[PDB]
RNA sequence: AAACUUUCAACAACGGAUCUCUUGGUUCUCGCAUCGAUGAAGAACGCAGCGAAAUGCGAUACGUAAUGUGAAUUGCAGAAUUCCGUGAAUCAUCGAAUCUUUGAACGCACAUUGCGCCCCUUGGUAUUCCAGGGGGCAUGCCUGUUUGAGCGUCAUUU
RNA sequence: CUAUCUAGCGAAACCACAGCCAAGGGAACGGGCUUGGCAGAAUCAGCGGGGAAAGAAGACCCUGUUGAGCUUGACUCUAGU
RNA sequence: CGUGGAGGUCAGUGACGAAGCCUAGACCGUAAGGUCGGGUCGAACGGCCUCUAGUGCAGAUCUUGGUGGUAGUAGCAAAUAUUCAAAUGAGAACUUUGAAGACUGAAGUGGGGAAAGGUUCCACGUCAACAGCAGUUGGACGUGGGUUAGUCGAUCCUAAGAGAUGGGGAAGCUCCGUUUCAAAGGCCUGAUUUUAUGCAGGCCACCAUCGAAAGGGAAUCCGGUUAAGAUUCCGGAACCUGG
RNA sequence: GUCGAAUUUGGGUAUAGGGGCGAAAGACUAAUCGAACCAUCUAGUAGCUGGUUCCUGCCGAAGUUUCCCUCAGGAUAGCAG
RNA sequence: UUGACCUCAAAUCAGGUAGGAGUACCCGCUGAACUUAAGCAUAUCAAUAAGCGGAGGAAAAGAAACCAACCGGGAUUGCCUUAGUAACGGCGAGUGAAGCGGCAAAAGCUCAAAUUUGAAAUCUGGUACCUUCGGUGCCCGAGUUGUAAUUUGGAGAGGGCAACUUUGGGGCCGUUCCUUGUCUAUGUUCCUUGGAACAGGACGUCAUAGAGGGUGAGAAUCCCGUGUGGCGAGGAGUGCGGUUCUUUGUAAAGUGCCUUCGAAGAGUCGAGUUGUUUGGGAAUGCAGCUCUAAGUGGGUGGUAAAUUCCAUCUAAAGCUAAAUAUUGGCGAGAGACCGAUAGCGAACAAGUACAGUGAUGGAAAGAUGAAAAGAACUUUGAAAAGAGAGUGAAAAAGUACGUGAAAUUGUUGAAAGGGAAGGGCAUUUGAUCAGA
């Protein structure tokens, strides 16, 4: 079956593909459902922005090492030098990561300042006071966003 | 124009829920409106009909044609009035059926639960 | 066979309960798409295969 | 159903008995015994490429070229031969566009909705339905498309403050956000000349 | 009209036994009548209150047993609770909540904090 | 010239196309997580005033109890119309029960409605025979109890 | 005893359309075509010349990069030993 | 050009009759087709601009269904054979009764049974279908009635064999094996009778179960009785087993 | 043909599909046998046979070249739109 | 002789548990061939179908013996990519991942190896009582061949000094969620047609309701509903918001510095070979057999090996929600889908009737009418039925029922006809008909 002067091509169709063919058609209500569930997720959770604040971190492998990103979670010397324990910053919204170390000076100064203005922008409601309902906000990367150096 | 994602709008569902309706819900289907006194008398739009409510045909060939309802039956979907009938070519007569939607309640059978009926629905006076 | 097992005897009967044309008040009832007896039996037509 | 047609185990008779070779359901004493099966031919049998989920439903329009069909879909709503030509009933109406105050915004009664476009002069483009309702012909009216009719104004706006309730009972009539504008609601079946009424806000809004 | 059963539960259970015999005797009496007189309706009365009488017969000995097994572990296995077998075979909420001591002391010293974003 | 054959039309047949219907299917999406030794799914046989089925049910048998509604059911018959009521209904709901013989199926069997054993009780003088009623007797495994076995083995008497 | 005729009952095979020939030419053996011979309703019993009659997508032969049964130091393996 | 469905429009057509169908009636188009009249009919449907496809049939020994010619044709001719009268009935070659003539000729066309069938048995009513003619008759149709056991069978035994357990194999469904490499036992009783049991005297174990309506096997006969049951019911007369 | 023993036969029982069973015919194994039946893989593949559904308008062929486990097929060039 | 211990038994011992079903999705095992390669064996189909074992509402995976080689990322899963690429392959046909990057969702952890040794501090069961998903007392037992507390590599532990900070559960009502009940607008005004008005016309009303359905024809306004709100009922649960008794506790946890330490899993890793498998190529995983480690060790770093470094993790033990799947179950909403030869095989007493020994195979079959008003009565006939009468809007709707095509058929009418018929051009004749 080779006809004419056309590329040849490497279609994968000789096992029973269709019996695995996965229409998306619930894309619009799958985001519908996210939705749903980030709503009821945020009304659930105390005022609380939804998710945890990120450390900035720079992507490996030099196709991405010159650009800055949101990692998994600071690491122990992060939080150590901007004034908390580990189980302390996970109880008030911070992602650790005992994984990640820190080899850069500049990495690990942005990511104590950023744990610094997240404690300095964030209010802990007293497990036995009153803290008057305080306007959650969703978004903790929003607030906190991620600069390119 | 309707809102709710559990009320359907498909036709199909629609005539099965109505065709398979139990004999409560039918009860609630075979509504009848009340006649101008009676709205007036009472405050309210329609109700149930029941066996022995009094009624005046105001549509179909028995326009006009009154009595006091014989049976609701509510398995055909209709209601029979006394004296509302087809006399048959072998002399016997046979109730008519006809729909409660058109006809018009002129008095109400009452005791305890109609009376209830009428001032949960918002009735003035029973 | 004339010396049968009870379970072949009960089936028996279940089918001479059941071998009957049906009732005519029903064709009177209300809606009553029912006109015959479908299921029918004879002994020269079909066998009950026990 | 991927399986229909296809629950039987027929199989062909072979050459040699004077009939067809297409499968035929075996064994007997039924009637479909010895039929015909899994043909696109045959009674009972499978359609001829069944009809698949994974057919392309949605289509993919470049988003500029989007954009030009909805500036040209308002721009054409500005055409009063458009208009016109578009069903629409705008003849005694003042200039097209047709721009009205802010105060329709907060309307919120179907009863002086009506009455603000009346006065504003949609009143034959209302009336255009309520008597071009007609049944579907054909079997989409068992389909929950029982009904048809025409298109009446869409009324555009810049901030929903009662309007949309107030006009989402009058038949034909369509309320859209300025910020949003649908080209399915512009160019009714391609076809270019929707009649629109702007309020104030959403004719500033359109810059 | 048949018997009632919240007329029966006022009574004890000799004189619902004998309220029993006595439907019984009746029904057969009537069964008997059934075989000269066509469609005689007035047996299914006497079937529902002989079901009537022998539902609160039941009611009332199981009640007595229940009150006897009150309080103890161990109940028969039908006054149990019919959930799901798999219900029944679930840890109880005693179970499921247990913790270590390490656990419980490490969840009380850091619990999930209250807290909001305000800028 | 009839008869006959053929063609067409009208009316009548045969047949069930077409059209219009649609409590059905099909596909998509959304939500939820709940079978069974407390005997499941499935099966057999029965149950109604008059039913063969479908459906429902189990000798309490188209059902009992409970709750709600508030006057039916309906093919006939019958009942009832107190029905201003703890109350009609082939109603809805359903938390209490019943649930034949089975079935993983559990005393042993089962091409048998075959054959045991134990306990309580009743009758026939009746612990022993016969019968009736009620309640039980499977296997593997776990924790525990009790009774044991082995010069496997410790100590004491010896 | 059929066949035959009658009363009753009542199929099937097969059927492009059909059915008189001779020669011609033609896919080289026509019911149709050409040229002639001719040609008169509706039919019954027989008959086996013809319908290259029916029955079956030739079983022989060939082709297929289609098999299968069987055999052998064909190729490649394998249970067992 | 035409078809099913979709967006728009003609505020299109329509119970004063939509669609469909019939119509050697009319008109338009080269044509695919379109339009009109008449009849029938009864609830929807169309023109135009676009969208979409399960979109157009003469064939496929095509599929399903229906229908022909063949054709009132082939045929309904094995098993010796029927006939007369009456009755019944609307109707009799076929039903019933009587008369006659025949046959099976006891290795039966007789009387019973096993397998199988399952109510076909019997009565009453009864002929639309079925009984390849007929039918008043029937193994049909409709409604009912009917099968009575200590002694006849099953039930029990083992046969060829089947097959749990103990064990072993197998990823496993399961397989092997049937007394095997198993701690596989109840039935007896001195005493105990704090209770005829436990301790506690003593006697016997190479082993589930299934497998025969013809093998083996406890014991019943005669007479009468029904529309239809009989070694079963009734009468009489026996017998066996357990106690 | 044979008809008193390598006899005939009932019931029970065992042997199951590359398996059984065969006083041997490739016989028989439920009208199925040189590999049963049932369902699924499976709408198996087919260079081979058959069919392939509206109108009109315009243009309009090839059976030749080379290569192929190729010779009833394809690629290629040519002819055509 | 007595009393243990260990091991092994028995009991219809006390209390439990497993089996089977479903099986769409999920975790494994086992495992083809048709097919493609234009033959065919490796290959492909396919790590698929069939077979077997085992779960849940999801499962599995999962907090690195990871990826990388960077200025390093940081559990797992899924999507868009990477990419029809690296690679595999009679290097033929074919096959074919992964890292990075963007995003969805996010969540972290716990055992073993430690002397509590100034106190087995631990736990099942029985029993009595209670406020009963449990608690307390008592008593047996389990357990030192190790049950608690303490630690899990990110650490952490034992000692010394310094202080600071923080805290537990049940009540009542809300709230969240689930299952439910009920109430909540406006014409049956007039005219015409019609059997029926729900049609057409006129005049109105409500519209946060003109979705949908019913009712004798196209009904917002006749009925149910729809829209918008109100008022209840019964639960699940502490997710969280308040009120109040409690007051936990000189118990528990965190934090700095100094010092000594720092246990970290074996027939396992790894190696050879065999088979399978993978894109994994001197061998990707898996498994069998043989060999069989170490502790500044070990694994990996995608070309075998020796040597020297480096980088990165920490196996041979374990738990974990979401994002992800879902031709099954339950409950919902929909469609440019099909409209009774279609659509599931089944719109209907369909997995039914029926066939087969059996495994299995498996149909056909919807529509009177608004309402039975289902044809009283007369007459002919043995009867079936006919003719009338009648009901009905219609019997050109009579249950052999909406419409009612064609094939085929009867009757009537017309016409033609010597071994076919049918057709084309043209005209005669007859019949019929439009146009001005
Ligand atoms: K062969
Ligand atoms: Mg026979
Ligand atoms: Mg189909
Ligand atoms: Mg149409
Ligand atoms: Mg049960
Ligand atoms: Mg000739
Ligand atoms: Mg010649
Ligand atoms: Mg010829
Ligand atoms: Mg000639
Ligand atoms: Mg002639
Ligand atoms: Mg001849
Ligand atoms: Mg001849
Ligand atoms: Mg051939
Ligand atoms: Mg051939
Ligand atoms: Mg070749
Ligand atoms: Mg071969
Ligand atoms: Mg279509
Ligand atoms: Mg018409
Ligand atoms: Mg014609
Ligand atoms: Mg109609
Ligand atoms: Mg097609
Ligand atoms: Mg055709
Ligand atoms: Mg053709
Ligand atoms: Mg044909
Ligand atoms: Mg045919
Ligand atoms: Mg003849
Ligand atoms: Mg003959
Ligand atoms: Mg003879
Ligand atoms: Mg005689
Ligand atoms: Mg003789
Ligand atoms: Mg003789
Ligand atoms: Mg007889
Ligand atoms: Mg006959
Ligand atoms: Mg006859
Ligand atoms: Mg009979
Ligand atoms: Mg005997
Ligand atoms: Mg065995
Ligand atoms: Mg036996
Ligand atoms: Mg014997
Ligand atoms: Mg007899
Ligand atoms: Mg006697
Ligand atoms: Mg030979
Ligand atoms: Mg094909
Ligand atoms: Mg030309
Ligand atoms: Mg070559
Ligand atoms: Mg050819
Ligand atoms: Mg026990
Ligand atoms: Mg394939
Ligand atoms: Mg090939
Ligand atoms: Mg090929
Ligand atoms: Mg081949
Ligand atoms: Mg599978
Ligand atoms: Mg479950
Ligand atoms: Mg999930
Ligand atoms: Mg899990
Ligand atoms: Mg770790
Ligand atoms: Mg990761
Ligand atoms: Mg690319
Ligand atoms: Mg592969
Ligand atoms: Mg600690
Ligand atoms: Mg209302
Ligand atoms: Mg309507
Ligand atoms: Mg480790
Ligand atoms: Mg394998
Ligand atoms: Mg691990
Ligand atoms: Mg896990
Ligand atoms: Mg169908
Ligand atoms: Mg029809
Ligand atoms: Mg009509
Ligand atoms: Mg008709
Ligand atoms: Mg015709």
């Amino acid at each position: 079956a080779i006809s004419k002067n056309l590329p040849i091509l490497k279609n994968h169709f000789r096992k029973h593909w269709q019996e695995r063919v996965k229409v998306h058609f619930d894309q619009a209500g799958k985001k519908v459902s996210r939705r749903n569930a980030r709503a009821t997720r945020a009304a659930k959770i105390a005022p609380r922005p939804l998710d945890l604040l990120r450390p900035v971190v720079r992507a490996p492998t030099v196709k991405y090492n010159r650009k800055v990103r949101a990692g998994r979670g600071f690491t122990l010397a992060e939080v150590k030098a901007a004034g908390l324990t580990a189980a302390y910053a996970r109880t008030i919204g911070i992602a650790v990561d005992h994984r990640r170390q820190n080899r850069n000076q500049e990495i690990f100064d942005a990511n104590v300042q950023r744990l610094k203005e997240y404690q300095s922008k964030i209010i802990v409601f007293p497990r036995n006071g009153k803290a008057p309902e305080a306007e959650q906000v969703l978004s903790a990367a929003a607030t906190f966003p991620i600069a390119q150096p | 124009a309707k809102q709710s994602l559990d009320v359907s709008s498909d036709r199909r569902k629609a005539r099965k829920a109505y065709f398979t309706a139990p004999s409560s819900q039918r009860r609630v289907l075979l509504s009848a409106p009340l006649s101008k006194e009676l709205r007036a008398q009472y405050g309210i739009k329609a109700l149930p009909i029941r066996r022995d409510d009094e009624v005046l045909v105001v549509r179909g060939s028995k326009k006009g044609q009154e009595g006091k309802i014989s049976s609701v039956y509510r398995l055909k979907f209709a209601v029979q009035v006394d004296k509302v009938t087809k006399e048959k070519v072998n002399g016997a007569s046979v109730p008519i059926n006809l729909h409660p939607s058109k006809l018009v309640i002129t008095k109400l059978h009452l005791d305890k639960d109609r009376k209830a009926l009428i001032q949960r629905k918002g009735g003035k006076l029973e | 066979a004339a010396q049968k097992s009870f379970r072949i005897k009960q089936k028996m009967a279940k089918a001479k309960k059941q071998n009957r044309p049906l009732p005519q008040w029903i064709r009177l009832r209300t809606n009553n798409t029912i006109r015959y007896n479908a299921k029918r039996r004879n002994w020269r037509r079909t066998k009950m295969n026990i | 159903s991927e399986k229909a047609g296809h629950q039987t185990s027929a199989e062909s008779w072979g050459t040699g008995r004077a009939v067809a070779r297409i499968p035929r359901v075996g064994g007997g004493g039924t009637g479909r015994s010895g039929q015909g099966a899994f043909g696109n031919m045959c009674r009972g049998g499978r359609m001829f490429a069944p009809t698949k989920t994974w057919r392309k439903w949605n289509v993919k329009v470049n988003h500029n070229e989007k954009r030009y069909a909805t500036a040209s879909a308002i721009a054409a709503t500005a055409v009063a031969s458009l208009v016109l030509a578009r069903g629409h009933r705008v003849e005694k109406i003042p200039e097209i566009p047709l721009v009205v105050s802010t105060d329709l915004e907060s309307i919120q009664k179907t009863k002086e909705a009506v009455a603000a476009l009346k006065a504003v002069g949609a009143h034959s483009d209302l009336l255009k339905v309520l008597k071009s309702k007609k049944l579907r012909a054909g079997k989409g009216k068992y389909r929950n498309r029982r009904w048809t009719q025409r298109r009446g104004p869409l009324v555009v706006y810049a901030e929903d403050n009662g309007i949309v309730k107030a006009l989402r009972n009058v038949p034909g009539v369509e309320t859209a956000n300025v910020a949003s504008l649908n080209l399915l609601q512009l160019a009714p079946g391609a076809h270019l000349g929707r009649f629109v009424i702007w309020t104030e806000a959403a004719f500033t809004k359109l810059d | 009209a048949g018997v009632k059963a919240y007329e029966l539960r006022t009574k004890s259970k000799e004189q619902l036994a004998s309220q029993l015999v006595d439907l019984k005797k009746e029904l057969a009496e009537l069964k008997v009548q059934k075989l000269s007189r066509p469609s005689l309706p007035k047996i299914k009365t006497v079937r529902k209150s002989i079901a009537c009488v022998l539902t609160v017969i039941n009611e009332q000995q199981r009640e007595a047993v229940r009150q006897l097994y009150k309080g103890k572990k161990y109940q028969p296995k039908d006054l149990r609770a019919k959930k799901t077998r798999a219900l029944r075979r679930a840890l109880t909420k005693f179970e499921a909540s247990q913790v270590t001591e390490k656990q419980r002391k490490k969840q009380i010293a850091f619990p999930q904090r209250k807290y909001a974003i305000k800028a």
